[PDB]
């Protein structure tokens, strides 16, 4: 997180380099976040 | 001919002596609500909702069981008619339970067809329901009394149509039930007509539950071949 | 390089829409009203909501009208924005279509953070509307319309004092008062021409007669007066989003009558009355008097009409659907006579015209 | 007077557009419906209604659902009068079948033939 | 049984409208078959039309043979600008469905259709 | 009846009943019938062959100014000999009012074109024909707008089904989009969500 | 209540006149427009990293469906084809029978995801909460057929995502 | 908000506004994305007497419509509706 | 509670499984076929008893708004417990 | 006063209305006088020529007169008038105060069937 950014940068992930035995190093998806984070993300709450 | 004249909301109608307020109001093409009235049964007149405004008579008869006067001036739209129709469905509405995604009489349901119709549309019960104890009557028909509205169209059918004598009211007051009061079951030729005339989702038919709703099936008329009464 | 006649071929997006709503409910021919125009989304439900309410002999609730106004000036503002920064672009100006988008943007999150989807809401329904706007919506509401008045003076800045946005607009689609009266014209297409015709100001709908706006009038009656009366809508739509906010009443969403609307999540679970309307409002729904009736509202487009047609049942029997664009594509060769091939791109840019409403 | 006789009987068949497969291969049923036995509203036996006969309906191989080769299984047309059913099949040029209506007899009720003396209509219980 | 009519008073003027339509049809279809680079011959077209004048041969009312040579013109204006595609001018010759059963013993091998 | 019921209009029930006798008494020869809903619409139903005259009075009276025309539509009631109503809505900004005037056509019946009254009408009642069949005499561009090209049938008939008699489909041997009878996954499912009961008895027809 | 847009007279002495000449002559307007578009250069960009962040939403998003359960493993749905009835796209099939313990469930529940109009009429006229519109949106398949959802599946996506479908029903559930 | 004093300068000067004063990002300024519950009033028919649905069903006052004319002295010519008002110049902003 | 059909197929909670001689199998070669391993009536058949004394008993389900719309169960009948229609808990009168 | 434009786009303004509007209103009256005296609309659009010429007579001034008018500028009172008089023409021609031509059939207007 970093409240200084405007609205929408203000949160970000950096996605893991292996997932589920899947090699995310460069092929980083968009599906990969949990639901529990993903309300966070997507600016439904401000909880984590 | 000795017909006498009655009036529907001013509208004139000639019906043979003996004719209820019901029947004249039919002949005139106007259907009064009811519960407790079958054309093949006998008169109970109990549920209360027939209930009709006569013109210069300062109270509500039950049209399912009122013969017409001469003169009389019946009236169906009238404001207390409709104060009635609607203290008998909030009294009706007050213990049925809250059942109606979970019941297969829902949308065929006479009580919520009536309900949206002449009912009002919100509730003041603010008190807890009652519970009544299911039965058993045989593997064709499924029996919730918790549904039932004491409409009494199971005796009469199955006194004067079937010719069993089986079904009956135990108890007295708001604990009145409908059943046989020991575990029989009620097994005639014409047993399964009774899931026809209940208004309610008490008695609904063992084989169909819980498969299909009636607003989306199509209707097919065909002629049976079980016997040969056609 | 004159164009001497115009054969416009429509169909391309002839969905037969108005065959489909025959066969469904009046709750669930809402959302095609939707679909017609798909860049003024709000005010097409307001216009088949009040037709319906007409048929229904009922009335909004007086915190509902002030939400459908609201929200039907929000709309507003999103299709004149569509409808001239689009225009720029097929003439040539792309860089105000990406400044007034990210505005754009913005008032797509006013639609799903009230009804929870980004373009077709089906928000507005016969009744009121279907949830109340959650809290601290109407800040976010005023901080995105205090800023909103800088954002249109940079776009004007960029076409209204420009020669080269002049020379293709100046003397292009000129229409007398007297021509476009008899070709079915409406909304900027009769005010930009110099006919004092507002919907709003002179048949008013449910709170358009207390709030004080004003009426752009044109002088000439080609694109540049139609570009100045579109831009200046936008100015008047910021005053009556700023006069609904300081006015907005407490109350209810729906109308009460709970054979029409349907009652509360809480009282369906818990009294019989409301789940036995529950039940029927969700699978028959309400059946409407028989009659016939047409009700037409100033969409941003213009005038959009619906003729509904109620045979006593719980479906319409007949719902004509009157799009401004329809009328509006009838006049291009007219209009485009005696211009050339490039002018011919402002034209069909100067009348705001969706396929979706003139095809249906 | 720019008026012109014709004595011949309609047909619109040419016109209408439709295959000639779903036009002599279909037998129109004109029938008033039957009222539903679970309830004892008639609001739906006052018009006739026009349907035609059901074909073959089977399954999808993916998911099991209904399909049909038959345009004309959801067509109902409604109708005010016999008459003008008939005069709408015989423009369209569909082979029909029409059945009576069917209206109940008019009963004769009695509360008081609960409470006989000698007669069998006696009520064993109220 | 007096009716307005539609353009003639009776079976002579139709007569001559069905007249004029298929020579301006039968004047039409080599162009047709020219322009649009169909893999059809001029007398398969010219045979089509014909299948399509006698297939709707057996009218005898002034108004709906009008209004077939109207129809049948709105198609004729449609061919000779080009509005039509290829798809739209094969649509009379139907290439891709099978050809369905006549007799009553294949009928009754394929299906319940009667 | 406050707070949920709309508030009646009377005074201009009063000025549209009226104006619909004014109308009625000017013009016998072609009207049938006037009448005034109980939202304040005024409809004037008259006979077919006087679309021409009615419409231009109403266009180019001083007391009635009906300039603009909203919209024109065409309605298919299959119970009726003359299936098809026609239905023409006008506006009269002047006195800021509108009209409905309604006229009856069969398939093959013709209508004289209200394109010489209102230029809009040009492109509006050519729709009906595409999508009903009407013919208009004396329209100068008569073709199809919203159909297909190739498209046999009028599809907003009422004996017309939902889904057609064919359907587009792309075949690799003739390199096309080619047309074949249509064959739907799942059929429309159908439903019968008429009530029993009667809802409104001020609309109750009498019996026969 | 009317404004005159583009109804000014413009003044003709020397020197508006004169000013107009050097408008025309210098191009005023157009560096006037080169100044706009070069101060809205300087400007920071609305940008956002996509997938590393999302555009804010609410939790009345209607997504992905999904079926629900009851706290104690019993599914919520007990088969009452409000949904399918109120479906205007009719992209819900359900087929039911009671089962080995006599309850009122569910033989077969699919929602055809390419009819579907995600509208949400069905998550609001279900009377116990059992079909819900998820907030998940990045579900794009590659094949049609992948887009025909049965009950396993909408069972799976209710199993996957109840931990925030419960949390926004929490949230939101006071506006119904 | 995060740029320099010179940079804000220059937008000022090339733009001709003070941009500053109105962005169009959004920041700390907006609503909290979690908000306490809400308790949301009810309708005026939310009582427990005097509230008979007879005496306020919109639905069922609906008439058919009723028939001015039809086929089963000096009176003054009418109009649908009297002239409308010619529209006033706004004072707010005429334009002129 | 999942089972596995002798050519390797597992059964749904439904009962649903694809004969040995039906080739509709050959939409699952390649791929998986998709099961949901949380069976309800197993999981519903878990859930204890709840005794109460009183002859009726109100359930909503839990949650208020929540849950179920509340119904009321009779518990005269001693030898069976009183299971609710909608959410399926049972409850038995302790007396 | 000149007025400088009528703010009607196509819409010339007129130098000398007066003349203009008495001239035609005499048209107007002269082809009303070959209509039927018992045709109520040549009562009607008399009644109402009538009153517009007599407020046109007994008026010097053009602002308050047209104010007075009720219909907007005097120019589109004068294409009002020609309207009027094609009218009239058109309604000479058509002859529509005769009985009605046909009797619909029973249920034509009938709504709900
Ligand atoms: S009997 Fe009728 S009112 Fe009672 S639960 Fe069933 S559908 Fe509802
Ligand atoms: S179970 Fe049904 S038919 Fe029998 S008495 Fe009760 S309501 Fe009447
Ligand atoms: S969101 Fe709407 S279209 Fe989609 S399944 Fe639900 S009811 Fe049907
Ligand atoms: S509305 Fe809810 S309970 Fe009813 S069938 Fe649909 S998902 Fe199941
Ligand atoms: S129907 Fe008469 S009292 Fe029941
Ligand atoms: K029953
Ligand atoms: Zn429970």
């Amino acid at each position: 997180e970093d409240n200084k950014q405007f609205f929408g940068r203000h949160r970000w992930v950096i996605y893991t380099t292996e997932m589920n035995g899947k090699n995310t190093f460069w092929d980083v998806d968009g599906s990969m976040v949990p639901p529990e984070w993903h309300r966070w993300l997507h600016c439904m709450t401000d909880d984590p | 001919s000795n017909l006498i004249e009655v009036f529907v909301d001013g509208q004139s109608v000639m019906v043979e002596p003996g004719t209820t307020v019901l029947q004249a109001c039919e002949k005139v093409g106007m259907q009064i609500p009811r519960f407790c009235y079958h054309e093949r049964l006998s008169v109970a007149g109990n549920c209360r909702m027939c209930l009709v405004e006569i013109e210069k008579a300062p109270k509500v008869v039950a049209a399912c069981a009122m013969p017409v006067m001469k003169g009389w001036n019946i009236l169906t739209n009238s404001e207390k008619t409709k104060k009635a129709r609607e203290g008998v469905m909030e009294f009706l509405l007050a213990n049925h339970p809250l059942d109606c995604p979970i019941c297969d009489q829902g949308g065929e349901c006479d009580l919520q067809d009536q309900s949206m119709m002449f009912g009002s549309d919100r509730s003041r019960f603010l008190e807890g329901k009652r519970a009544v104890e299911d039965k058993n009557i045989g593997p064709l028909v499924k029996t919730i009394m918790t549904r039932c509205i004491q409409c009494t169209r199971c005796i009469r059918f199955a006194s004067e149509i079937a010719g069993v004598d089986d079904l009956g009211t135990t108890g007295r007051g708001n604990d009145m039930q409908v059943g046989t009061y020991i575990e029989k079951m009620f097994m005639s030729e014409l047993s399964g007509n009774i899931i026809d005339i209940c208004p309610v989702g008490a008695l609904t038919s063992k084989p169909y539950a819980f498969t299909a709703r009636p607003w989306e099936t199509r209707k097919t008329e065909s002629i049976d071949v079980m016997d040969a009464v056609g | 390089e004159m164009v001497r006649k115009c054969d416009p071929h429509i169909g391309l997006l002839h969905r037969g829409t108005e065959k489909l709503i025959e066969y469904k409910t009046y709750l669930q021919a809402l959302p095609y009203f939707d679909r017609l125009d798909y860049v003024s989304m709000m005010c097409n439900e307001q216009a088949y909501s009040l037709a319906v309410e007409k048929l229904l002999n009922i009335q909004p609730p007086p915190r509902a009208q002030w939400i459908r106004v609201l929200f039907g000036e929000i709309t507003r503002l999103l299709n004149h924005i569509m409808a001239v920064t689009t225009h720029a672009l097929d003439i040539g100006a792309m860089t105000p279509f990406f400044w007034m988008f990210e505005e754009r943007e913005k008032m797509f999150e006013f639609y799903e953070r009230v009804s929870g989807a980004r373009m077709h809401a089906a928000y507005v329904r016969p009744g009121g509307v279907h949830q109340d706007l959650p809290l601290g919506l109407m800040d976010d509401i005023y901080e995105f319309s205090k800023n909103f008045s800088l954002r249109i003076d940079e776009l004007e800045e960029m076409l209204t004092n420009n020669r080269i946005w002049r020379n293709r607009t100046v003397d292009i689609g000129v229409v007398t008062a007297e021509d476009a009266l008899n070709y079915g014209f409406s909304g900027v297409m009769l005010r930009g021409s110099g006919i004092q015709w507002d919907l709003r100001k002179t048949q008013p709908y449910d709170v358009y007669d207390q709030v004080e706006f004003d009426v752009p009038i044109g002088s000439r009656g080609d694109c540049y007066d139609r570009y100045l009366c579109r831009v200046e809508e936008m100015r008047q739509s910021i005053r009556i989003i700023s006069q609904c906010l300081n006015k907005m009443p407490p109350g209810e969403i729906k109308v009460d009558d709970a054979k029409v609307s349907p009652p509360k999540r809480a009282e369906m679970k818990t009294s019989m009355e409301s789940l036995i309307h529950h039940f029927k409002l969700y699978t028959e729904g309400y059946q409407v008097p028989p009659g016939a009736t047409y009700t037409a509202i100033e969409a941003p487009k213009g005038e959009f009409g619906v003729y509904l047609v109620s045979d006593g049942s719980s479906r319409p029997y007949r719902c004509k659907i009157k799009a401004p664009g329809f009328a509006h594509l009838a006049g291009l060769d007219k209009m485009s006579k005696g211009h050339m091939l490039a002018d011919v791109v402002a034209i069909i840019g100067t009348q705001d015209i969706v396929f979706g409403e003139v095809d249906r | 007077t720019q008026l012109i006789t014709v004595d011949e009987k309609l047909d619109i068949t040419t016109l209408t557009g439709v295959p000639e497969e779903h036009i002599k291969t279909r037998k129109a049923r004109i029938f008033v419906p039957a009222r539903n036995n679970m309830q004892s509203g008639v609001n739906n036996t006052k018009k006739w209604k026009m349907e035609f006969d059901t074909r073959e309906r089977w399954e999808n191989p993916l998911m099991g659902w209904a399909s049909t080769a038959d345009p004309l299984s959801n067509l109902v047309l409604t109708f005010s009068t016999k008459e003008d059913a008939i005069a709408f099949a015989e423009k369209n040029g569909w082979s029909y079948d029409v059945e009576e209506r069917k209206v109940p007899k008019p009963k004769s009720k009695s509360y008081g033939a609960n409470f006989s003396w000698n007669k069998r209509t006696r009520v064993s219980t109220k | 049984t007096s009716v307005k009519p539609i353009f003639s008073r009776d079976m002579n003027e139709a007569k001559r409208r069905v007249r004029e339509l298929y020579r301006a049809w039968y004047r039409e279809v080599p162009n047709t078959v020219h322009l649009f680079q169909l893999d059809i011959s001029v007398k398969q077209g010219r045979d089509k039309v014909r299948e399509m004048f006698k297939k709707n041969a057996h009218v005898t009312d002034p108004r709906v043979v009008d209004l077939l040579v109207i129809k049948g013109k709105m198609e004729l204006e449609e061919t000779i600008n080009v509005w039509k595609q290829r798809t739209h001018v094969m649509r009379f010759f139907h290439e891709t469905e099978a050809p369905r059963p006549k007799d009553f013993l294949s009928k009754f091998y394929v299906g319940h259709d009667p | 009846t406050r707070p949920t019921v709309r508030p009646r209009n009377d005074v201009a029930h009063k000025q549209l009943s009226a104006f619909g006798e004014y109308v009625a008494e000017i013009l016998p020869k072609y009207v049938q019938q006037v009448q005034v809903s109980c939202f304040s619409e005024l409809e004037i139903c008259i006979h077919p062959d006087g679309v021409i005259p009615v419409l231009t009075f109403l266009r180019d009276h001083s007391n009635a100014q009906f300039k603009s025309l909203a919209d024109l539509t065409a309605v298919d009631i299959p119970t009726r000999q003359n299936r098809f109503e026609i239905v023409y809505n006008l506006l009269s900004l002047r006195f800021n009012s509108r009209i409905r005037v309604k006229t009856y056509t069969d398939e093959l019946t013709p209508v004289e074109s209200s394109v010489s009254v209102y230029k809009a009408a040009n492109w509006y009642e050519r729709e009906i024909w595409d999508m009903f069949g009407v013919f208009f005499a004396n329209h100068p561009d008569l073709r199809r707008i919203l159909t297909d090209y190739g498209f046999e049938g009028h599809p907003f008939r009422k004996d017309f089904p939902l889904s057609g008699y064919v359907e587009l489909r792309y075949d690799d041997e003739v390199k096309r989009v080619v047309a074949e009878p249509v064959e739907l996954a799942q059929e429309f499912r159908k439903f019968d969500l008429n009530s029993p009961w009667e809802a409104f008895p001020a609309y109750r027809q009498p019996p026969e | 209540t009317y404004k005159y847009v583009n109804l000014r007279e413009p003044s003709m002495d020397m020197k508006s006149v004169t000013d107009r000449a050097a408008q025309t002559l210098l191009w005023t307007e157009l560096i006037r427009g080169l100044g706009m578009t070069l101060s809205y250069l300087f400007r920071e960009p609305a940008t956002i990293n996509y997938p590393f962040e999302k555009g804010p939403l609410s939790p009345r998003f209607r997504g992905e469906h999904a079926l629900r359960r009851y706290p104690s493993g019993e599914e919520r749905c007990i088969a009452c084809k409000l949904c399918e009835a109120v479906c205007p796209a009719q992209a819900i099939t359900i087929e039911a029978e009671p089962r080995a313990d006599g309850s009122r469930r569910t033989t077969r529940y699919d929602i055809d995801m390419t009819k579907c109009i995600y509208c949400g009429f069905c998550q609001e006229a279900c009377p116990v909460d059992a079909i819900v519109e998820g907030p998940n949106f990045e579900f794009s398949t590659e094949t049609h057929e992948e887009l025909l959802y049965n009950k396993e599946k909408l069972l799976n996506n209710g199993d996957k995502w109840e931990a925030e479908i419960a949390a926004n029903i929490q949230a939101d559930y006071l506006y119904r | 908000a995060s740029a320099t004093r010179l940079i804000q300068g220059l937008r000022n000067w090339a733009s001709g506004r003070d941009l500053q004063a109105k962005l169009q990002l959004r920041y700390q300024e907006i609503s909290k994305r979690t908000q306490p519950p809400p308790k949301l009033p009810v309708g005026p028919s939310h009582r427990l007497s005097n509230n008979y649905y007879c005496a306020r069903d919109g639905r069922r006052e609906a008439m058919p419509p009723s028939i001015v004319m039809s086929s089963q002295s000096e009176k003054k010519a009418v109009s649908p509706a009297p002239p409308i008002k010619r529209w006033e110049l706004s004072q707010d902003e005429p334009y002129l | 509670g999942v089972r596995t059909s002798p050519t390797g197929e597992k059964v749904t909670h439904t009962g649903q499984v694809y004969d040995d001689e039906d080739y509709r199998r050959v939409r699952f070669v390649g791929r998986q076929k998709e099961v949901n391993e949380n069976f309800a009536i197993d999981l519903i058949a878990e859930q204890p008893v709840s005794q109460v004394g009183s002859r009726v008993i109100s359930c909503d389900g839990g949650g208020g708004a929540l849950g179920h719309p509340r119904v009321y169960i009779n518990l005269d009948k001693e030898t069976k417990t009183g299971t609710c229609g909608y959410c399926g808990l049972q409850f038995r009168q302790q007396h | 006063l000149l007025k400088k434009t009528t703010g009607l786009v196509g819409l010339a303004v007129c130098e000398t209305p007066h003349e203009r509007l008495k001239i035609l209103y005499t048209k107007i009256l002269d082809v009303l006088g070959h209509i039927p005296k018992n045709a109520a609309y040549r009562k009607y659009t008399e009644q109402i020529t009538n009153e517009k010429l007599s407020i046109v007579k007994a008026e010097p001034d053009v602002k308050k007169l047209e104010e007075q008018l009720q219909g907007g500028q005097i120019e589109e009172v004068i294409l009002q008038a020609e309207n009027e008089l094609s009218l009239a023409r058109k309604m000479i021609q058509w002859k529509p105060w005769e009985p009605l031509v046909e009797e619909p059939p029973a249920s034509q207007w009938k709504w709900p069937i």
